[PDB]
């Protein structure tokens, strides 16, 4: 996998709830509705097919 | 409603047109029934009817 680390900026998830690659956003110990009212330390992100 | 907006019009659940239209309370006792009806909604050359 490429593990991306995502620090030091806001993230807007309203970007990605608005964007069209947006299928079957499946969340485990977050509701996906308040993504945009946390803070977190660092965010890894992992791509893969 | 476009596909991909049909599964934000729900309780709780934020969006453009969930919120800048109407909400859903969240006391709703209630079905929400769906089908994809590209026969007759969709024309050619888009429908901006709508």
């Amino acid at each position: 996998w490429n593990r991306k680390r995502i620090s030091n900026c806001v993230a807007d998830y309203s970007v990605l709830y608005n964007l069209a690659p947006f299928f079957t956003f499946k969340c485990y110990g977050v509701s996906p509705t308040k993504l945009n009212d946390l803070c977190f330390t660092n965010v890894y992100a992992d791509s893969f097919v | 409603i476009r596909g991909d907006e049909v599964r934000q019009i729900a309780p709780g659940q934020t969006g453009n047109i969930a919120d800048y239209n109407y909400k859903l309370p969240d006391d709703f006792t209630g079905c929400v029934i769906a089908w994809n009806s590209n026969k007759l909604d969709s024309k050619v050359s888009g429908n901006y009817n709508y």
